[PDB]
Order: structure tokens, then sequence, then C-alpha cells
RNA sequence: UUGGCGGAAAGGCCUUGGGUGCUUGCUGGCGAAUUGCAAUGUCAUUUUGCGUGGGGAUAAAUCAUUUGUAUACGACUUAGA
RNA sequence: GCGUUGGAUUGUUCACCCACUAAUAGGGAACGUGAGCUGGGUUUAGACCGUCGUGAGACAGGUUAGUUUUACCCUACUGAU
RNA sequence: CUAUCUAGCGAAACCACAGCCAAGGGAACGGGCUUGGCAGAAUCAGCGGGGAAAGAAGACCCUGUUGAGCUUGACUCUAGU
RNA sequence: AGAACUGGUACGGACAAGGGGAAUCUGACUGUCUAAUUAAAACAUAGCAUUGCGAUGGUCAGAAAGUGAUGUUGACGCAAU
RNA sequence: GUGAACAGCCUCUAGUUGAUAGAAUAAUGUAGAUAAGGGAAGUCGGCAAAAUAGAUCCGUAACUUCGGGAUAAGGAUUGGC
RNA sequence: GCCCUGAAAAUGGAUGGCGCUCAAGCGUGUUACCUAUACUCUACCGUCAGGGUUGAUAUGAUGCCCUGACGAGUAGGCAGGCGUGGAGGUCAGUGACGAAGCCUAGACCGUAAGGUCGGGUCGAACGGCCUCUAGUGCAGAUCUUGGUGGUAGUAGCAAAUAUUCAAAUGAGAACUUUGAAGACUGAAGUGGGGAAAGGUUCCACGUCAACAGCAGUUGGACGUGGGUUAGUCGAUCCUAAGA
RNA sequence: AGAACUGGCGAUGCGGGAUGAACCGAACGUAGAGUUAAGGUGCCGGAAUACACGCUCAUCAGACACCACAAAAGGUGUUAG
RNA sequence: GUCGAAUUUGGGUAUAGGGGCGAAAGACUAAUCGAACCAUCUAGUAGCUGGUUCCUGCCGAAGUUUCCCUCAGGAUAGCAG
RNA sequence: AUAUUGGCGAGAGACCGAUAGCGAACAAGUACAGUGAUGGAAAGAUGAAAAGAACUUUGAAAAGAGAGUGAAAAAGUACGUGAAAUUGUUGAAAGGGAAGGGCAUUUGAUCAGACAUGG
């Protein structure tokens, strides 16, 4: 308990976490933000296809130097990829918070996600050998990362 | 400062920028001066570039080392079906240019023109002029409303014309459609001209004859991102130069302290816009003739299809332009023939030319037979046959 | 509403014929206050979301796939019911 | 507006000859231009000589050998979305 | 084989604040100031003009009542003999 | 070692594997050194020459010594240039 | 096995197949090749490259410390049967 | 006198710019107009000066009141104050019904150093006044120690010829195991043993958080165990330079 | 580069000289109203495209102290003597 | 380049810092050499470089004299509180 | 009678308060470095009490979501408070080669000062 700014109603809604992971924290952000408000099955359904590099993920921030792909057109944009692994690690926190969606019987099917965020984890150091006999830090920077799924609102 | 020894700059400032060109068909940017006391013609004509083979002829040109002579020249040859019209596009003067007023279509276009308003023709509706036909409907007046309001304003007038692209080799399927302007006399002439051939067809034998010299409009083969020394022909430097030695040494002085835009730098090479000028025509094809390839000395039944076909392209059916020398663009590409801003009178583009042999071996390899025929002749019976 | 004219960016102009309101050309009958000795007291035109009733019309582009006249990647150019 | 060169000797700029040519003008741009090159000369440390000095050493004298680092940032410039 | 584009992985240098010019004056060569030219999101590959770019409180020079290695009939001594 | 025959005259068929000549400066040669900018014409060298010394000695060591190197030596030797 | 061979090249026994991977094939590179005609005109300088090369038989200058110089130079030959 | 010739330099460019020709140019005259932290008059802050006033009569005599003049400032001198750790004294000071601390384009006082309040968070101590005392106030010192950025998902992860098909196992397989294929080291070895050095890395079972600059079910890693058998192989004995 | 007297800059903002340590004006508590200085008043820009007599036409006019240079010498240009 | 000897090399042993060792380069003596490494004397000295921490109020400089191994420093007088 | 930065036993402080105080408040002359002589750190704080999260559900697992414990989980063996740099998300706003600042006012947001006169 105790996520980010939300303004959601808490009965209407449903979440997950997942701390300390290790993906990176600039790609997982990224892919976080594609799917953002999306009603649940969608955001499904692209992650899955962005695995089969048929969709991609915009590179909005965390992105200078990233090649270009005809794929981002869709979102207005040039310079798209196909995060992987953080897809994946998303896709698990996604399940998670639709099991526990279903368990405070929310109706599956007028779920949307209404909160995400991955901020840094503590990072994780590890040595890499240079030139002239010296070392440098070569690090992780993994994730933690929540979201909420809520039901929409009717008319 | 004082640079040592003096040489000319490498490559030519007014054909910058050196990007791609906007589109594949290069534009016409000029048409002639307009006669207005001559019959109402076409000024240029579009055709795909096919390929090139080789002529003999007598040269007729008294003074010279060669006249009397049997020379051998390069030629391209150009495939040039049919052109139909299907509008007309009127011009006013303005204090800001030549502007378009309106643009009359005709009643039926064919798929080959309609499939180039579409991007995804596969699954199109093809409603293109669809509502636009209807305007046929009323006894005219829509259509001969606007066709009077070219006739009143209106300055200068072309014609739209396209590419009859099925009777051609190519896969492409969506024709090239253009405006060239109606140089015969005077702007009612030209609207009726252009009215009565809607939905017509334009041959080039009634654009373009034998010794015209015309004009070449072609967006230039690619070759994509060219490091300076074949993209500007700078020199390559020593052998012992780190870091390597297709480049130029020095980008600039320290000041201005700008890299500048005369330096040659690395950069799409190819793919540009050309209007090359002053390219005879050598023969006028007819596509019903089987000979074609044929001469008054070379009596022999021949199409100018090169045995084996014209390599990566394919044969020849149907009309064609033969240029003398070379032209830009390459093989498949469309190209806009346009005749002369002016009246050559260069001796050389006065001559009248007439072929005596017109190559049509193999350009597929080293060929060494014009006609089946004379092949069997030589080689006598195989293992296949008979 | 009858004619016409206007392409320089005409998008406006002139015209014919009635209908309808007003008419301070002129002569009457009423009304106005207390908004209190000025202060906030005439409504203009832009977009944009919605509301009603009528007329209307009934597509494509992108991704993916494909060509190689194109191409570092994007981009370009082809093809696919 | 447009050109203003090919060589022999010298690290040379300069100089000087040969030779061609329409002509072989003169200068600037941090004595343009080294994260552009080269490293022949200068000008570290090895070394021979001549002059100088008792000597260590010295020489605007001769001679030989002597490690040429980084761009992925901004801008400019070339091209590309 | 790289560069390039993709998944995974992921440093460093450097950083007053920043980053379009012309002229002016000015610590006598401005990204900023003054007067003008101008000026349109977000970007990709290249590039070596500029950032008087970056790497060790200048190698050369001078100053200091700062040294050290070395030499000698400088000053003052000393093992030895 | 010889001879005949044979081929698109090829055949140390891949692999393997000295370019040569005429000279000038310089060091005789083989050898040596500046590990990480100098391999050289610098150092060595054999050869040549000079110097000191007969042991109670020459040359050198040690604060001193019943102390030490040469010396398991003796001038065809040791020591110093 | 080839061959003069503990060379190079291919093999048996034994041992490996481990040193991120995918898709492209721009510039510029790093490493590997080739170029018509000319032939050092390039350059401080032939730097870099190229050319020679095994074996058999022929032949081989000046000079010399008489040992050399010398693979001097210059030529023919080379498979298979 | 004005004007013209005399009058040649390097990025494009400067009467400041536009532009101006009975001027918006040059010489001269006459009025009006614009405008400084200056001058004039007034309010207020402070500084300095002069003067009045506890004579009995509530609350500051280093006070209250009247009057005139004055205000630039580096180095630097002096003054009056703001704030911090601790100390004597005092408010019989605030506090678990919330001390201190922290956060807050909320409020109020002061020219300022600062002080005060609300709200939020928090949890155990703390403050005003008169004094005393100093290890007492930071932006800098290529300052010290720590922590963090842009750079940047960038440079890169290209030497050592080379990999491929299938099955098995597994939550998961480009990377594990088995099979097949293709290749390499080529006995001057990528084979089989040792010396120095390491010290358990050897072997088995389990096993992946970290580590093996992709991965991992694999390992020289992690956990738990097992393992080195001598009259004849060494040391041990001998002597060497020397100690 | 070096002296004399004074006034400045340095230590100093403000208004003018576009800009500018030092020129012109004027020196500074917080403010209100008025008036000016030096300098200006076509437009940029607050302020007469004011008034008056002349002079000047430049295929290189000219335009304001310090100040951002110009001379000898010439003109049948035009002015007045 | 050399490649059967002034050859290459293991281990053992000896030489220690104004000392060693040097076929000699001021070379080498544990990434250290024109005097190694370690600790202490030591917070070495510095006329030189850098930095030196709250507010407001008042006053407010000097770059000159004389003397100094004085000339990037002091003392002295002046200016200032 | 005098000395006493050592040793043993004690009483103290206008001393320091975890970057301070001894180098060491801790398995500190430790871990680590160096052939060697020597060099030599970092590192304290859940809560009164482990009551250290039974059980359910999703997951290969780590964990998440519920539940539960507790005065509090805005104390979860990453633990008291939990600043700054720097960061994610949300909300508002501006943005033609920097941004930030001064005087002034428009517009939007936000906050005030009132306080009393017969019914």
């Amino acid at each position: 308990a105790r996520y980010g700014a939300t303004s959601t109603n808490p009965a209407k809604s449903a979440s997950a976490r997942g701390s300390y992971l290790r993906v990176s924290f600039k790609n997982t952000r990224e892919t976080a933000q594609a799917i953002n408000g999306w009603e649940l099955t969608k955001a499904q359904k692209y992650l899955e296809q962005v695995l089969d590099h048929q969709r991609a993920i915009p590179f909005r921030r965390f992105n200078s130097s990233i090649g270009r792909t005809a794929q981002g057109k869709e979102f207005g944009v040039t310079k798209a990829r196909w995060p992987a692994k953080s897809v994946k690690f998303v896709q698990g926190l996604l399940q998670n918070a639709a099991a526990n969606a279903e368990a405070k019987g929310l109706d599956a099917t007028k779920l949307y996600v209404s909160h995400i965020q991955v901020n840094q984890a503590p990072k994780q150091r590890r040595r890499t050998y240079r030139a002239h006999g010296r070392i440098n830090k070569y690090e992780s920077s993994p994730s933690h990362i929540e979201l909420v799924v809520t039901e929409k609102e009717e008319a | 400062s004082h640079r040592k020894y003096e040489a000319p700059r490498h490559g030519h400032l007014g054909f910058l920028p050196r990007k791609r060109a906007a589109s594949i068909r290069a534009r016409v940017k000029a048409f002639p001066k307009d006669d207005r006391s001559k019959p109402v013609a076409l000024t240029s004509f579009l055709g795909y570039k096919a390929g090139m083979t080789t002529i003999v002829r007598d040269l007729d040109r008294p003074g010279s080392k060669f006249h009397k002579r049997e020379v051998v020249e390069a030629v391209t040859v150009v495939d040039t079906p049919p052109v139909v019209v299907v509008g007309v596009v009127g011009y006013v003067e303005t204090p800001r240019g030549l502007r378009s007023l309106t643009t009359v279509w005709a009643e039926h276009l064919s798929d080959e023109v309609k499939r180039r308003f579409y991007k995804n023709w596969y699954k199109s509706k093809k409603k293109a002029f669809t509502k636009y036909s209807a305007k046929y409907a009323q006894d005219g007046a829509g259509i001969e409303r606007e066709l009077a309001r070219i006739k009143k304003y209106a300055s200068v007038v072309r014609v739209l014309v396209h590419t009859q692209i099925r009777k051609t080799p190519l896969a492409q399927k969506k024709a090239h459609l253009a405006e060239i302007q109606l140089n015969g006399g005077s702007i009612s002439e030209k609207v009726d001209w252009a009215r009565e051939h809607f939905e017509k067809t334009v041959a080039v034998d009634s654009v373009f004859e034998q010794n015209e010299m015309i004009d070449a409009i072609a967006v230039t083969k690619g070759h994509g991102f060219e490091g300076v020394t074949h993209r500007w022909g700078t020199k390559k430097l020593p052998r012992k130069t780190h870091r390597g030695l297709r480049k130029v040494a020095c980008i600039g002085a320290w000041h201005p302290a700008h890299v500048m835009w005369s330096v040659a730098r690395a950069g799409q090479r190819g793919y540009h816009s050309r209007t090359s000028i002053n390219h005879k025509i050598y023969r006028v094809g007819k596509g019903d003739d089987e000979a074609n390839g044929a001469t008054s000395f070379d009596r022999t039944k021949k199409t100018i299809t090169p045995m084996g076909g014209f390599v990566h392209y394919g044969e020849i059916k149907n009309d064609f332009i033969m240029v003398k020398g070379c032209i830009p663009g390459n093989r498949k590409r469309i190209v806009t023939l346009r005749k002369s801003l002016y009246t050559n009178t260069s001796r050389k583009a006065l001559e009248e030319v007439s072929l005596k042999w017109i190559d049509t071996a193999s350009k597929f390899g080293k060929g060494r037979f014009q006609t089946p025929a004379e092949k069997h002749a030589f080689m006598g019976t195989l293992k296949k046959d008979l």
C-alpha cells in the first residue's frame, strides 16, 4: 500500500506492484506510458503485438539515438522500439491486477488502466575493466512498477 | 592563406542541394514559347526509357574528316505508346504568377489512371470520379460552363494526359499522369481541341519528327549515400593518411567559423532532377511495323527489340522514339520528352539523318547474331530441333 | 424576383418587378420619475462543444506483406479482394 | 566574370634552372587550414666532428637517430525523417 | 569485420551559465553587451569550420635573497695520506 | 642418367621461396645498451701502447680489529689508463 | 602424406566447436585483393606496395688480408605417361 | 564656400538603423517642445547638531518633546543589531490532549540579518528575558567526505575460420544434456603429464539471489557432503656457491 | 616611454555621447509634484515632417566635440568676393 | 635482426642507497632512478598562488617621501578611523 | 617534600555527540593493500513487546493483492525522523536561436482586514 497519486474510486479499482525488478527503468518507463489510460484488453492485446513486432512502443523521453521505424506512425512518432523485457514484466503486473480485480468481482469488461508508474529502484553495481589499468562502474538501473485498473463509469 | 596552387572548384553549385527529387517523375519547368499561329498541338510527351543500342549511318557535314563516311553512334530507345487525354486545366496571369482556375475532366477515366489516385487500390471502392461523371448527365452545363470559363479568362492552357502503361512490359499497373502545354493557336481553339480529344488518344508522331532536337526531363538514377570522393570528384588523400582517405582534408579556414555551403560533403548521390537538352531524333517507331528495326539498306524483317529482349525491360511493342546518344534516368523510369525551347541552327542540329543499320544483337552478353534466322544459318543444326 | 456585369485575391457590383416594416415631409392623443447629484447601464465577432427539424452524402490512409527504377535507419517507388 | 600549370636541386618559404602555355599576376582569411594529414626542418633526452672552455659543459656551426592522444556533446555544414 | 537498424547489456571525458550571424566598441579577435540580419515543434546519419574544445597550477623566458645533479686553484671544511 | 609418347606450352602449378648492380660517408668483423620515443657512426672487442708493483708490495675495502678483495695469486702476474 | 625438414598445407588418436545474438550491406574506415596506357612524373626520401625466389645443368667482373667477393651477374630446364 | 578629381585590401554591413535631396545635408538666426538619482516644495527613514523637560503629581531619563542641516563608496576603522553549541539566574515557561525536526508560488512583523503564525508530517523533549562562554554563521579554496545529474539507453559488447537439425529436460532453451551433421586444434596440439604458484578450484548431490560486461535450467559460482593410503615416489642423508 | 599643475578613473551608480573605466551633464536615503542640464524633437523614440536667409546634386554626396583619419595638387561645376 | 655461442634459460647464492650494478644509456636496482622504498623529525620554510562564512548605520583611503642585497617585500612619513 | 601522554583501582568535566569524539561507540589495528618495512577503512537507532504478517487468492519464483499484528506499517528485519541534489506520475501554465532578473499594470489563481443596530 501507498502508491503514487490516484484519483480513482478505490472501490471500483484493483492494483498491482512489483519492486526492485531487474528491467531497465528507462525502457520500462517508455512502455508503461504506452498503455496508460488504455482499456485493459486493448493494452493486453497491443503488448502482445509489440512482442510480435507488429506494432511498437513510442520512445518519447528516454530516446536519443534510437532508430526510426514506420511503426511509430500510429502514434505520431519516428523513434519507437520493441522492449521485450519491459513488455514482459508489465504484462505480469497487468495479469496480477486483473487477477486481483476478479477477486473483488469487478467487471473484467469495464476495466481500464487508470494508473501506471515506473520509478527507479536502487542501482545494482558491477565492474568494468578499462584501458590503462582502470576500473569503471557497470551498473543496473532496476525498476519499481505499480499500476491500477479501474471500472469505467457509465453514462 | 592564398592557396598554394590554383584549381577549379569541384562540382557545379547550380545543381544544389544534392538531395532526392520530390517526385520520381521530374517536372517540366518550361514549355516552348507559344506561336498561336499554327495548329494546336502537344508540346511534350511521356514515355518509358527501355534501353540503349547502336547505330551506323553516313555523316553529312562538309568540311569534316568524316563527311560522307560511316560513323557509329550510341542511341537510346524510349517506349512510347499513345497518351490519353483526360482533362484541361486553364491558367491565369496574376501579379503573383501563373495560377490555375479550373480543371475540367473527361466523363470516363480508365483504371490505369484512376489507380493513380489511390494508395490501396486492391481494397478501395474505386469511387474516384464517380460523382464528377454525373456532371455529364445534364445535357452539358456544369462541364460546358467551366470550359467556357477557361475560354474567357485563361492565358495558357494545358491538357492532362496519361500513359497507357499497360501497353508496356512493366509490372506497375498505375499509369503516369501529367499536364502538357497546348501550344497551337488561340485559347478558344486550344480548349476545343482539348474537349474533342477527351478520352481519345494521342501518338508521338503528332508531336515529334525525324531529325528533331528534343529535350529529356527525368529523375536521375539513385546511388544512396555517397562519400565526398565519388560524390564530388574530390581528390583521394595519400595512402598514408590516418582515419581514411576518401575525404576532403580541410573543410574550412578558421574564419568564417562555420563549415560553408560551398565545401564538399558526404550525402545522397543520384535520384536528382535533370533537364537535358539537344537530343536529336534518329527514329520514330511505329508499333504496328514489323520492320521497326530495319533500314533501306538492311532490308531484313526485324523489330527494334534486341535478341533476348531489352535487358531488365522486355519488348517494344509500341510506337517509340529513338534518340541519339543518352538520356538521364534508367530503364523502366518515366521520362518526359519535351520539345526545344529554341530554334537551333547548329548545322549539327539541321542535319537530316538516315540510319543504315540498327544493332539488334543480345545486350545480355557479347551477342554475335541479329536475328534467330542469322544464328541458325551460322551454327547449322543442333541437338535440339528437328 | 427580371436582366446583366465583375477572375488581380473576381466572392462583389449594377438592374427589373411587386410584397412587407419604418418613415422626423407635416398635424394630434399618450408614455417616461424613485436607476434618487457621476461610477458597471448600446452589443460587436471569433472559435468550440453540446440541443432540436429539414435536406444531403455512404471513404480512405497508416502498420504488417510485397517490388528494387529507392534506400544507413526513417524516407522513396511498386504489387496484393 | 574566368583562368593562372608540369618538372630538376633544396626540409625549406624564398631562390635557380628546364619545359609547356592564353597567361604561368600579387595578396588576405589566428603569417587560413595538425581531434585534417605529413614530420623533412626547428627545439628534450643517444651520438660524431670543428671552434670555445682547466673542467662540467657551450655554440643564433656541420652531422645521424629520435611515441603526432580524444568527438558519442552544442553549433555550423552536408544530406535524411 | 565494422559503422548502421533491432533484443539483451551498458561505461567515460567534459560541464559558470549556454549555444545563429554582421558590424561596433571593449582587456586592442563576443554566445551574451550596442545597432542591425533574423527567427517555428521533435529529430536521424555523417562531419571536422568554431566552442581562442579536452587532457598534469607552461616544456621556452623572467622573477624568488627557492633547490638539486654535476665541475673547478670559488668560499669553508673533511676520510685518507 | 638417358629415350619415346602426350597436353589450349602447362608443370618448385597450392604451399614454400634471395631482387640485382655502381659508388660516397662511417664502424674492421661476431657481440652490446637507453624494459616504455634514440640500435646508431655510441659501448665492447681482438690488436697496439703507456703506468704502478718483488709481498715489510701495488690497487682497492673497513668505525675499528689477531679485519678484508686481488690471492688456490707472483711479472708469460695482478692492478690502472 | 607431401617435402630437404620438428616448415607450410591436408589427415588418424585424443581434445575442442568457447569467446552476445538477429536483420541489412550507406558514407568513412580496419584488414585482404585487382587494375587499361605511362613507369617514381608522387615524396624529405620508392615510405608502402610490387617484382625475385625451390631444384638440376650451364655460366659468372672489379677488387682482395688469397680465406673471399659468389646464389655475383646472366641463362636453359622442371607435369603426366 | 559647397561640390568634383587626387582617394587601392581582403566573410556581408553600417551618419546607431531606416531612409532623407527648396533635406531628415552644410552655415546662421528665432521660438516652442522632450528628458537625470541634479535643482525647487512636501511626506517618511536614518545620522549629526542645538534646545526643552521627572518641580510635587502611573506605564520607558541611556527616555519624551522642539528645531535646523545632512545621506555616493573599494581597501579599511568604529558602532548598533540578527542567528548557533554549551553555562549561572529567572519566567513555579511550552510539551505525548503532541516537544524538536522537516514540507508548504498560505498569513503577519522587521530596511535587513531574521522573527512569528496556520496547515501537513512527526514522536520526547524544548523555549523567552538578564547574564556567561566559544571548536559560533559559507558559494567559491583544481577545498574534505558523501550523495546526484546532463552526457546516454550513448561509446560500445567486431582479434583467435563456424556453425546447423532434432529430441530430451525445464515456468522458461540461440547458449544445458543426448543424438546427428558441418568444422577446427593437427602431435612444435586446442592431446597426455609435471616444476614454481594457488589451495580444494578435484568428485557427488542439490541448486540460480548475486557473479560468468547477451542469456543460463550450465559453472572454476551458491548450499551440503565426500575425497589425497608408500621400507621401494619425494623430502629426510651428502656436499656446492655461500650461510 | 618619462616629468609639471589641476581635475578625473581606480573606489561611482545616474542622464547624454548607439556602443564604451577616464569626454559632456551631474554625483546617489525612501517617495510625490514641478523645473532643467548635457543631449535631443521624420520614423525606430519622449519631443515642431517648426519658422527664417542662403549654399550643395556627388555613375564613390553629406550628416556634429573627445571619435573612430586624409594631404600636396587640380576643375570653363556652382556661389559670393 | 640473430639463430651453436661474448648463445638462451630455471632454481640456488652474493652485492643495498652517495650504496650497489653497469660491453656506459645517467642505464638498471620490484609500473620508482641525475640517488629506490618505508616511517619519523614535520603542521619543515614560503617577501609567492588560492580561499577566508550574518545584517544595517557612520566616517573613509593609497599607489607618494626617506632608508633597506631595496625593485612581486619591509621600516619610515603622509592619507584614514 | 619532586616526576609521571605507561600499568592497576577510582571520582569528575561550562569537553565531542557517529563526516564530531581516539584510527576504531560495531566480530577495529578488523576487512583490504603491499615481497617487505608499513599503510589501514567503511560500519550505531523496527517496536514497550516479534506481536517479524496465520489464512485466501495471482505467480515458475521473488513477490503482488487481500487478511492479520500493532498506539502507528505515514514503523515490514530495505526498518525512528527521513531535508537537498536528482526522478516517476498527476494537475496548472508558458515556450519562432537559452533561461533567469528589474519597474509597472492587464488577466487568472489565492489570501486577507473589518464588526455592529434597532427587530
